[PDB]
């Protein structure tokens, strides 16, 4: 299934 | 000794070849409302070992066949032994066929079967999908066997690697479309029984997995395109998409991609046609299914008019990301669950390389970086992580199986691969990745298979040296969890790795065969000058001239961060880190800008660099134009803004924040032409809407003034909005927060009449953006009714609600008073109760706040928390870290911030 990710996460 | 019927995994005693399968889905319910699909299918399989039993999947099948489930024959001329009876098992999902005599190795057999099934709305299976055109409720029948519901649709051996040739029929509504993973065999034929439906055949599939069949019966027309090479591709979708031309983007860029990853995989696109669909409301947001992907429709489909950039860059890599599995993972597949972390890391990294193929222009493969490495740093950097791997033994239910797909599997799945390609270069990778396709091909594979390959490759060439196996050093990567922090200390050169964690106080209990020491590959650049690579052995520590520098110079390691680890400095290299950064930034690649900044904040939460030190980092970027490293800023202190924002903290912070921004929003004032144009590329693009979201949100006037300008003008003109999609959220949110009631009224009034998702969100989120209390409270009374806010938008909207500082308390309030409507939307539709718990008490940050939350937790008699238990529980945990951070840095962080504002 799909997952790219949004392209941000950060801890 | 327990039954085969009762253990997971199926026997190996029998192998399908080929089955026949038609279905029949009934797009009008019975009356009492039920719809259901029909089935028939006969499947051949061989017997390998002796054996009087056969055990196929089912689940939630009825049979109708004529006297047992199943009707069993030999092909050719082999007998077959009577049927005893046949049984279904629930629990591990069998049809079960107890027989009088054994099975015979080498003879082959056929079972026919007849059966039907509910065709529900429940996106498993042959299922239906409901939406609406105009006036009307249209139905259509979909699939998705992702992973064990092939079974659902079909009898079948619904396992990955036991793969079979698939030949397709559709019984259907003659005035529908039906499609499969293979063109239709000719023109659909009416049925004789009925002929208001028509029977379509379709061409019999590659051998391949039952999780990767896919069949579909719909209103649904299509844009398409034929390669040079006679291979139609069609975007598929809602007759009125289409018509408005929203599948042309979509169109424009498959074709260069299915061409850049035959090349890549030298290896030619394995099927005949190439059909994507976008479905509406799909809500595993797309599927691989082999010649015929599904895509939920704001993934696939595209709006000039009214989507941003961001939706641009959505589309290419979300394609190029199911396009890459088309060789890797269909025409090649893993063998078992365990190992899916391989195909989806894969995907994940190579869509980058396939979507910067249709867009060379975008720099696109740089966003792996924030979009996944630092992104499951996050999760990797934690003690209750896991690794890669997982043995297969470990892996049997379809819920254990569901767990396979996190986080960690996709992103840090694409991460060490991006990190394995480039140690190898990857023209190496690319030898070894060619050579495993072309040895397993409609096979599969272990991930062992990839490293025999690329080992091969490297065996073959001399020019790559690597200190251990390709499977010595990737095992470090896959067998234990997490990542090292490389320490340098630069004076003497000294290197050091250890297990990062966040929480300098967790306990690992989770034991590693290497006990957390990994062989690290190290690239490093030198006063702006590339060194010779490097490899760190397992060893804590190790020594190189290298890492070793003068009093003016700097080192800097993990170029354009490909390696899958966080690094650290001694004070005085930071220092000239910064001091290069500057007085000339262009010295050190964006990617690394960006990492000082990611990496720092990271060890300054693990306690092994100060605050300040980090906070120091983000002095540059007043000269700094573009995106990553602002980003990098932004992502590392959305935490700050969040546990300061209500206090005195917050003057200068915002004051610091505008300082920074300023220059950025003038340089792209300017660049831009009066903001008429936009710049060219996506990253200058992404840059200028993180500059005006920056400059707006910390108040810089100008940008405030930006705001209300085009806002007034959209209002004195609605029909025509003067302002770009890539500024929407900003100056919507902005200019709303600036003015009342008639603001407020007219982006209401816009949002009850947007005919699409993407805009109706924008404005969803900037009518919280309100600083008036009257309007928030009005609006949190608006959020449960389902006639103003849709109920799958509720919760989203009281935490965009919630994340105003203003609203904070409104909708706080709102979820106590209201928790009694858990005994209303437990069962009318999810609603999420955990991700509106941990949206809402996010900022809780002192003991009064804890107290709160606490007393609120006091109504454990009855109505419960449902799927936002423990949900509640991370809450308790979170506002207990917070008050710890908070009197931990409160002050350090005022202060920096109070000196650093001029
Ligand atoms: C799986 O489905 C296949 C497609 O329907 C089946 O193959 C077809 O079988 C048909 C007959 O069973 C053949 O159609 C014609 O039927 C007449 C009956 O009067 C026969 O004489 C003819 O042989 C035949 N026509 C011709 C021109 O040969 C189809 O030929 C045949 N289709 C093919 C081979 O592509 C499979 O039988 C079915 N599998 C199982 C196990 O039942
Ligand atoms: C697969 O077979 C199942 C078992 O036969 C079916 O589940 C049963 O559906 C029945 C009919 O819908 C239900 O029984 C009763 O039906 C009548 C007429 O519709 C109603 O008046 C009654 O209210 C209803 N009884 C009850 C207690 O609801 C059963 O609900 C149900 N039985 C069981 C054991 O689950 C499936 O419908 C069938 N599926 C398909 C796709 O054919
Ligand atoms: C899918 O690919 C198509 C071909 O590459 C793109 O078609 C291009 O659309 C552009 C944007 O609409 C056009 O650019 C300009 O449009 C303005 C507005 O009318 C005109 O002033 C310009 O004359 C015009 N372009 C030029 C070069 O002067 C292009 O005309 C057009 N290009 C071609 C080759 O037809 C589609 O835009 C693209 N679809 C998506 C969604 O990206
Ligand atoms: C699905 O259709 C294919 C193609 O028509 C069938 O393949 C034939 O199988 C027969 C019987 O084993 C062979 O004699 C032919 O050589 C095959 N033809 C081709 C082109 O491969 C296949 O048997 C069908 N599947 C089932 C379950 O009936
Ligand atoms: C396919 O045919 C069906 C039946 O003739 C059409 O479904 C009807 O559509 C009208 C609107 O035009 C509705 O008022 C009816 O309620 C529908 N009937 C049923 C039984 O659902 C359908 O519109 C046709 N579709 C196409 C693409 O031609
Ligand atoms: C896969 O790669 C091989 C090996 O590089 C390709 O074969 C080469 O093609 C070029 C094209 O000009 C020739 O100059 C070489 O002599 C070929 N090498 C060999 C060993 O044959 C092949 O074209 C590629 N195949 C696919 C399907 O992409
Ligand atoms: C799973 O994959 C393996 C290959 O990785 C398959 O085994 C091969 O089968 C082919 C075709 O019959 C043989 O030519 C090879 O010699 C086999 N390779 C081996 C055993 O290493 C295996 O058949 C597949 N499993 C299933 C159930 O199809
Ligand atoms: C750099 O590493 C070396 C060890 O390789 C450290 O120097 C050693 O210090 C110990 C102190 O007990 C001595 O017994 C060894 O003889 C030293 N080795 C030498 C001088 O080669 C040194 O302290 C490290 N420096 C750091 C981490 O800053
Ligand atoms: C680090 O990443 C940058 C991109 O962010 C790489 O720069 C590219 O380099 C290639 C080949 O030299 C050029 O074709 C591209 O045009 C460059 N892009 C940009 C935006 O400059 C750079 O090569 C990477 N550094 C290393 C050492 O691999
Ligand atoms: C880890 O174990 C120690 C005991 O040595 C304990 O003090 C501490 O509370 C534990 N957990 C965390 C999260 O620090
Ligand atoms: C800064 O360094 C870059 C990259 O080496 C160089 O092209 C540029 O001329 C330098 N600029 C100044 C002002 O020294
Ligand atoms: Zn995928």
């Amino acid at each position: 299934r799909p997952k790219p990710q949004q392209f941000f996460g950060l801890m | 000794q327990s039954k085969p019927w009762n253990r997971y995994r199926l026997p190996t005693t029998l192998l399908p070849d080929s089955y026949n399968v038609t279905l029949r889905p009934y797009l009008t319910p019975n009356a009492d409302g039920l719809y259901i699909f029909k089935g028939k299918s006969i499947v051949r399989f061989l017997c390998q070992e002796p054996t009087d039993v056969i055990i196929i999947h089912s689940k939630k099948l009825n049979y109708t066949t004529q006297g047992h489930m199943v009707v069993l024959r030999g092909v050719g001329d082999s007998q077959v032994p009577e049927i005893d009876r046949t049984e279904l098992v629930e629990l591990t999902e069998y049809l079960v066929v107890h027989l009088k005599g054994s099975l015979q190795p080498g003879h082959m057999y056929e079972m026919e079967s007849e059966f039907q099934g509910e065709l529900a709305d429940d996106l498993a299976g042959f299922y239906r999908s409901e939406y609406m055109e105009g006036n009307v409720k249209k139905v259509l029948a979909t699939t998705q066997m992702q992973s064990t519901d092939a079974r659902k649709s079909f009898p079948c051996f619904d396992e990955p690697a036991m793969k079979a040739t698939f030949n397709i029929t559709l019984i259907h509504p003659n005035n529908l479309t039906a499609l499969s993973n293979m063109p239709p065999k000719g023109s659909s034929t009416p049925l004789a029984e009925d002929p208001n439906w028509s029977v379509t055949e379709f061409e019999t599939t590659p051998v391949m997995s039952t999780y990767l069949l896919a069949y579909i019966v719909s209103e649904f027309q299509s844009v398409n395109e034929t390669a040079q090479n006679g291979v139609l591709i069609r975007i598929w979708a809602r007759p009125n998409a289409i018509a408005e031309g929203h599948g042309m983007y979509a169109l424009n860029v498959t074709g260069p991609i299915l061409n850049f990853f035959a090349n890549h995989y030298n290896t030619s696109y394995p099927l005949p046609k190439s059909d994507q669909i976008a479905l509406p409301d799909f809500n595993a947001g797309a599927m691989e299914n082999w010649g015929l992907v599904t895509y939920r429709e704001n993934a696939l489909l595209f709006d000039p008019q009214s989507s941003s950039i961001s939706n641009k860059e959505r589309v290419v890599t979300v394609i190029a990301h199911e396009l890459a599995h088309q060789w890797f993972g269909n025409l090649v597949t893993l063998a078992w669950w365990n190992d899916l972390w391989l195909n989806e890391g894969f995907a994940s990294y190579v869509e980058y390389l396939g979507a910067d193929h249709a867009e060379p222009t975008w720099n696109l493969k740089d966003l792996i970086v924030p979009g996944d490495v630092y992104r499951v740093m996050a999760v990797d950097a934690l003690a209750s992580s896991h690794p890669l791997t997982t043995p297969a033994e470990e892996v049997n239910t379809p819920a254990q199986i569901s767990e396979m797909f996190d986080s960690i599997s996709y992103s840090k799945g694409a991460s060490v691969i991006r990190m394995l390609s480039n140690f190898l270069t990857e023209d190496l990778f690319k030898e070894g990745l060619a050579s495993y396709l072309h040895a397993f091909a409609y096979q599969n594979t272990t991930y062992l298979d990839l490293w025999e390959h690329l080992q091969k490759a490297v065996d073959a060439q001399t020019s790559i040296r690597l200190p251990d196996t390709v499977r010595a050093i990737m095992d470090r990567w896959t067998l234990q969890m997490g990542f090292p922090v490389i320490t340098v200390d630069t004076k003497t050169g000294n290197i050091s790795q250890k297990h990062f964690l966040l929480d300098s106080e967790s306990n690992v209990t989770r034991s590693s065969a290497f006990d957390y020491l990994w062989i690290v590959p190290i690239s490093s650049i030198k006063n702006g000058v590339m060194q010779d690579h490097y490899w760190l052995r397992d060893v804590s520590q190790a020594q190189n001239d290298l890492f070793k520098t003068a009093s003016d110079d700097w080192v800097l390691l993990n170029v354009n961060v490909t390696g899958y680890f966080q690094v650290n400095y001694d004070e005085d290299n930071w220092r000239m880190i910064q001091h290069q950064l500057q007085t000339n930034l262009s010295v050190i690649p964006v990617i690394n800008r960006a990492q000082v900044i990611y990496d720092s904040f990271n060890l300054a939460t693990a306690h092994m660099v100060p605050v300040t030190l980090a906070l120091d980092n983000t002095l540059f970027l007043n000269g700094e134009k573009e995106y990553m490293p602002w980003q990098a800023a932004l992502s590392s202190l959305s935490y700050f803004s969040l546990m300061f924002d209500r206090s005195e903290v917050y003057g200068p912070m915002k004051k610091y924040l505008r300082k920074q921004v300023e220059p950025l929003f003038q340089h792209f004032e300017t660049l831009t032409k009066n903001w008429t144009e936009r710049p060219e590329n996506l990253m200058d693009q992404y840059s200028e809407i993180n500059a005006i979201s920056t400059a707006c949100s910390n108040g810089l006037p100008q940008c405030e003034n930006l705001a209300k300008t085009l806002f007034d003008q959209w209002m004195s003109d609605p029909e025509n909005n003067p302002i770009h999609p890539n500024l929407r959220s900003t100056i919507y949110c902005n200019a709303i927060a600036q003015g009342g009631q008639d603001q407020w009224d007219f982006a209401w009034g816009q949002l009850q009449q947007a005919q699409l998702v993407n805009e109706a969100d924008k404005l969803r989120s900037a009518l919280a953006c309100s600083n008036e209390v009257w309007l928030l409270n009005r609006y949190l009374g608006y959020t449960l009714n389902p006639d103003l806010i849709r109920k799958q938008d509720a919760t989203s909207t009281i935490n965009s609600i919630a994340s105003n500082v203003i609203g904070q308390p409104l909708a706080w309030d709102f979820v106590q008073s209201n928790w009694k409507k858990l005994f209303q939307d437990y069962g009318g539709g999810s609603f999420s109760f955990s991700n509106l718990i941990q949206g809402v008490t996010r900022r809780f940050s002192s003991e009064f706040e804890l107290q709160q939350l606490e007393q609120f937790k006091k109504n454990n008699m009855d109505v419960g928390f449902g799927s936002g238990t423990r949900a509640l529980e991370q809450a308790l945990e979170k506002t207990k870290a917070n008050i710890k951070w908070v009197k931990e840095n409160k002050e350090v962080v005022l202060n920096w911030f109070i000196e650093h504002s001029s």
